[PDB]
């Protein structure tokens, strides 16, 4: 259930 | 955390966040050191008992955080791994010896209200506050019950307990890169750490010059918060000369 | 570290958390 973080961290 | 509280705002700056990125979840807690070293146990990263073994790509380090699933923007600092370093007599074999490991991120974090390092304790600060009933403090994101998970970063002030109590209190060999700390069953009061908060901190405020020390990392426990039972700590001095080679040998 | 331990919003500002009495009375 975590947000989701900027795609530019993965 | 069980039996803590609601952290508040910049309360532990140094508190990390070991984020898994597939799936996206929270791995461990860790502490901000410096800013390109981040502090935490080395169970949370090489643990084959539990088929973990992640490698710097499999990771991500959140900082400056106070919500748990929530992305903070604005206010917190994403980080990857540019390297992970485990103590090489980290002994997952029989005890969790030497349960300590260290992450250089691929650059700097910028320090803020909500990002700050903690300090490493130096021999006479350890000493003087590694005593039988003197108080740390352990934060962290995990479990409120041994068997739901925290809205918000959670804080417990815990006792250090005596060597013999944590000793008699397990069939586990305690060794002396460990501490234990919790109340007793008499005591009243009550609090631990729980799964989720290994890797964290246990710091503690000198009152010799009013900053906070690093002294301990959740290490292990049996249960959460059960009577009886304490919860161990990495005792991060007794494992300094290690930080401090590993520091200056391939950090910044 | 020179400025480790000193947090933003308490040391550095004079301010003291809800709980940190209790450890140091506890020293
Ligand atoms: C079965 C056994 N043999 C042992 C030998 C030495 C130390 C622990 C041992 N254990 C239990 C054990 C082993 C490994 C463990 C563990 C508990 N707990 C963790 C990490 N999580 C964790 C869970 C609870 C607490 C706590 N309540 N304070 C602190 C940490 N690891 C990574």
């Amino acid at each position: 259930d975590f947000e989701e973080i900027p795609e530019e961290y993965l | 955390i069980v039996e803590g509280s609601d952290a508040e705002i910049g309360m532990s700056p140094w508190q990390v966040m070991l984020f898994r990125k597939s799936p996206q979840e929270l791995l461990c807690g860790a502490s901000l050191i410096s800013d390109r070293w981040v502090l935490t146990a080395a169970h949370c990263l090489l643990y084959p008992p539990w088929d973990k073994n992640f490698t710097e790509n499999d990771l991500l380090v959140r900082i400056g955080k106070h919500s748990r699933t929530r992305y903070e923007r604005n206010i917190e600092k994403i980080s990857m791994l540019e390297k992970i370093y485990i103590h090489p007599r980290y002994n997952w074999r029989e005890n969790l010896d030497r349960d300590i490991a260290l992450m250089k991120l691929k650059k700097p974090v910028a320090f803020s209200d909500y990002i700050h390092p903690v300090c490493l304790p130096d021999r006479e600060t350890a000493a003087s506050l590694l005593q039988a009933g003197y108080k740390g403090r352990v934060t962290g994101w995990g479990n409120l019950k041994e068997t739901g998970q925290p809205s918000v970063l959670q804080v417990v002030n815990l006792p250090i307990v005596e060597r013999p109590v944590c000793k008699d209190s397990t069939r586990i060999r305690i060794t002396d890169n460990m501490f234990c700390a919790g109340y007793k069953p008499d005591e009243g009061k009550r609090g631990d750490a729980c799964e989720g908060d290994s890797g964290g901190p246990f710091v503690m405020k000198s009152p010799f010059n009013n900053r906070w020390y690093q002294m301990g990392i959740v290490s292990w426990g049996e249960g959460c918060d059960r009577d009886g039972k304490y919860g161990f700590y990495t005792h991060v001095f007794r494992l300094k000369k290690w930080i401090q080679k590993v520091i200056d040998q391939f950090g910044e | 570290e020179a400025d480790c331990g000193l947090r933003p919003l308490f040391e550095k500002k004079s301010l003291e958390d809800k709980t940190e009495r209790e450890l140091l009375e506890s020293y």
